[PDB]
């Protein structure tokens, strides 16, 4: 798996309606293989065309949480859905709270062609 | 002779060709699970026919498929062959409604071998549930395990369920989580358990609007079922008072509860003192979750004192997101180096920083330590405290699983962890690193370590 | 998406069409067990190619077949593919010899994913074992568990094996029971074990010619491997002197052994008393098997006193064929009524007589009993116990399995047990009645009971 | 499964060599379905054609182990092999003690035809 398809798998769901339901995260986190061996604690899906998320790599430059100098923040607040692990979850019975919202994203991009290689955070600046 | 086959597909689109290909297995498998396989009401006819001729089927799991009320009906008809012996059956998240409960109710009266039912994630409502309860009350119903999480049930469902508990001496487990049955309903379900001769093994009523006063109802339960092994009451504003009134039951000599789930129940430091009294007294309490409770550094101090005293034999302590700071870490270091009963410490979502983590590493690094699993996700850890973790993995040899997901870790930090796990002397068997940003170099460097040591799984 | 699959065919005659119809499963199954199914050497190639394309093979168990060295090599090539994730292999009793070990050794050099390997019941001989250890020494060999029971090994093959433990920093299990390694052999292995940094969990040396002196070599293992959980030494002339020398090991701070299997070890009440010192000190010991040792009533008493004092948390006691009589049953009876840790007592083949069995029932029948399993097979049981064995099955509510095999019970007495277990309230889960004769009428009653209450299995 | 057939599968092995090796019981007990579940503790196989064992139901009448009266003791000694669970055994690993000897056998009989439906014991009177 390349450092780009895994991003699509873990964070991309272009054509899915924005207003996620209470099954989405429990469903999607399962289908996208983030609950194998261990429950992926937190994950965010983006409801936008890959090309839209890909352009952020050329949009505003910003610093990543870790401190590396090469992250990017999108121009517009994209329609995303946050999935939060419940404090009652016990593998393999991963359980998530689904939270759909509109926020800008901060991704890390690398390689050639230049593309997203890590979903860093979402921002509420609007 | 003996021929046992099992199939368990999950989240897979099934072609028609591949489907007919699997039908012979449906006729042959004792264990079948087609979880989220896009099954349609239509396709519930192939399953119906195939199961009708499977004199082996003991477990059927159709979780997360749009079977609808008609689909489930077709699947239940398949279990009508005289020689069927299904012991387990799940219809979780299958779009079943109250309009399907009549069929299931009349189906349960004819499956004496059926022992486990999961109806969670379906909108049953009170009328459907009440209707089912009639089927469950049949002497031919030998159900011992039933899960009804998120079934749109309210307080108007507990009297019906209480009657079932009274009619099943063989009952083992009931789960009603995520149903606002309120204070009375909870008081009514517990009433059943009390009378009922069934030695309940596990009770789960999380996110059920269980109240402080109910902590008195549950008291009578803990102090009445020597068989009770698991009690889950998470996500209920129980309170410190609530905790207090629970102890009399837990502290009962006959109580042998092994697992207590109380995450997000309105408990603080004062409620800790209450639980510590139970920990130190009951060597039977092995697993404990206090995740999402405002225990504070004073709550961890209290828990840590008891974990350092002879008595308590807790094995797993789950205290993620409890609002602890580095100030409470010198203590956990000692427990990880002086405790011979704790094998897992979920301490995620705590601002322990590099200072606190380093202390933890000091205790685990002491020879003699026994801890097996450590969860340090989102504890504000960076490259600073990473050299320690790398050396601890070479000094301590009991740890088998380490979770550092969702932190600040850097490429210099991971490299250090790698330089330790890649060695034949480090016996760590699982490293989990979700949501972390390393370089394209590290990726391949990580992907190399894989092949160089397949006994170590690096989950990300 | 996952597609986990498994197939297990034990002792069966498969036609050409059934075999042909099995292959697709060998290409998809995560777990494949074909035990005593008349597998042919030629059928090996068919196994190899099939496995070659399996994208998830984890367990390959081909127990008992005449695969022969040639057959073995075939299947092995199927695994020697660029992409193989094999974890456990079973080729127990498959006709592999020293000759066929040269290839096996080299094959073992290329499967770093392999963790386990069962080669028991194969005439490997010393030459083959050493011919095999050449590969085991290859750093690409990451094997952690190895069983070599009945492999025709002597003390010679013991230094080569010693070479592997020293080489493997994370070796888990070494089973070498049923070969004549004798005093000299047992000593060589122990040196290698302590000469290794491995955190070993289990060690088996039953029927190995282990002597009393050898026990000073084992004492060094228990003290040194704090991660040790299983130590099997049955069918060895350890004696009271041997049992005594082990203790200093069983009492070493870092030892938290879980299961001590020492049946037919020439131990008497004297060595039993020594072991009880370790029991009362290590709440960590969970399973003790002192079966076949002439313990007598005194030993039965030393154990019961121990099972009635602190620490000792043993959960299952295996004391069959220990020379106990009814003169110790009031004791055990008191343990059943007072002990809250012991869950499974094996006391079959001990002259307990009807009087003894009545006492036990008096103890078990007491309120607050926790025993879950009881074995009273071939201990002189007759009808004058059934009325009482019935009173227990209702007044007791924890017992889940009761074995009354090979006892002179009459359909009369058996009817008494029936009156109890037939009741929906009787919590019993499995009744074992091997070698017990009864008419067609009672046969009818039991075949019907077995139908009317499928949660209860009545093995015979 | 008729009681007569059970007796065959569990106690008849007419077509086998009398001097069975220690490998025999581990083999036989598993193949004849006496281990799947709980190891069978003590069993006995008879090395004689089926008609000889059936002939016992017409020989010397004796009391059954459980007091019943329809047990019979063969007038002659027969080739048998006793299998007894070895104490190292732990389900599913069921290993056995193999004792192939020559003794008189006692069986219970019933039905029409009147045949063996239970192996009650073996006798050593010579």
């Amino acid at each position: 798996e390349s450092r780009a398809k895994k991003f699509q798998r873990q964070h991309m769901d272009s054509d899915s309606s924005p207003s996620s339901s209470s099954t989405y995260c429990n469903q999607m986190m399962r289908r996208r293989n983030m609950t194998q061996g261990r429950c992926k604690p937190v994950n965010t899906f983006v409801h936008e065309p890959l090309v839209d998320v890909q352009n952020v790599c050329f949009q505003e430059k910003v610093t990543c949480k870790n401190g590396q100098g090469n992250c990017y923040k999108s121009n517009s607040s994209m329609h995303i859905t946050d999935c939060r692990l419940t404090n009652g979850s016990r593998y393999p019975n991963c359980a998530y709270r689904t939270s759909p919202k509109e926020r800008h994203i901060i991704v890390a991009c690398e390689g050639s062609p230049y593309v997203p290689v890590h979903f860093d955070a979402s921002v509420e600046d609007s | 002779s003996l021929d046992i086959q099992s199939l368990d597909i999950q989240c897979e689109e099934l072609s028609d060709a591949r489907w007919a290909e699997l039908l012979p297995l449906l006729q042959q498998c004792q264990v079948v699970r087609l979880d989220d396989c896009g099954l349609t009401e239509a396709r519930c006819k192939d399953i119906s026919s195939a199961l009708r001729v499977n004199p082996a089927l003991a477990e059927l799991n159709l979780r997360s498929n749009e079977l609808g009320d008609v689909g489930v009906h077709c699947v239940l008809q398949g279990l009508q062959t005289p020689s069927c012996k299904i012991q387990k059956l799940s219809l979780q998240n299958c779009c079943l409604t109250g309009a399907g409960c009549g069929v299931l109710s009349s189906t349960l009266r004819t499956l004496p071998t059926l022992q486990e039912l999961h109806l969670s994630d379906n909108l049953l409502g009170d009328a459907g549930l009440q209707l089912l309860c009639e089927g469950l009350l049949d002497p031919q119903c030998r159900l011992e395990k039933l899960q009804l999480e998120y079934c749109s049930l309210s307080a108007a469902s507990c009297e019906p369920l209480a009657s079932v508990l009274r009619a099943k001496p063989d009952f083992k487990e009931l789960t009603v989580s995520n149903n606002d049955i309120n204070e009375a309903g909870v008081r009514v379900l517990c009433q059943g358990l009390k009378d009922s001769p069934c030695q309940l093994e596990a009770l789960k009523l999380e996110s059920c609007g269980v109240t402080s006063d109910n902590c008195r109802d549950l008291c009578g339960i803990v102090a009445s079922k020597a068989s009770l092994r698991e009690l889950a009451l998470g996500s209920n504003k129980l309170g410190d008072v609530g905790m207090a009134e629970l102890c009399p039951g837990l502290l009962h000599p006959s109580s042998r509860l092994r697992t207590l789930w109380i995450w997000e129940c309105g408990i603080t430091a004062k409620g800790c003192g209450d639980l510590c009294r139970v920990l130190r007294a009951k060597e039977s309490l092995k697993e404990l979750s206090l995740a999402g409770n405002e225990l504070g550094d004073e709550g961890a101090r209290l828990l840590c004192e008891t974990l350092l005293e002879p008595g308590c034999q807790l094995e797993s302590l789950w205290v993620k997101s409890c609002s602890f700071t580095a100030a409470c870490c010198s203590h956990f270091s000692s427990v990880l180096a002086q405790n011979r009963f704790l094998l897992e410490l979920q301490i995620s979502n705590n601002r322990l920083e590099d200072a606190g983590v380093r202390e933890l590493c000091q205790g685990l690094g002491q020879p003699g330590s026994v801890l097996r699993v450590l969860w340090l996700a989102d504890c504000d850890v960076s490259d600073s405290s990473c050299s320690s973790l790398a050396a601890t993995l070479l000094a301590n040899h009991s740890l088998r699983e380490l979770d550092l997901s969702n932190n600040c870790l850097g490429d210099a930090g991971i490299l250090q962890l790698v330089e330790s796990v890649r060695q034949p002397g480090c016996l760590l068997e699982q490293l989990v690193l979700y949501d972390i940003y390393w370089s394209e170099e590290m990726e391949d460097r990580l992907q190399a370590l894989e092949k160089d040591k397949p006994s170590l799984r690096v989950i990300s």
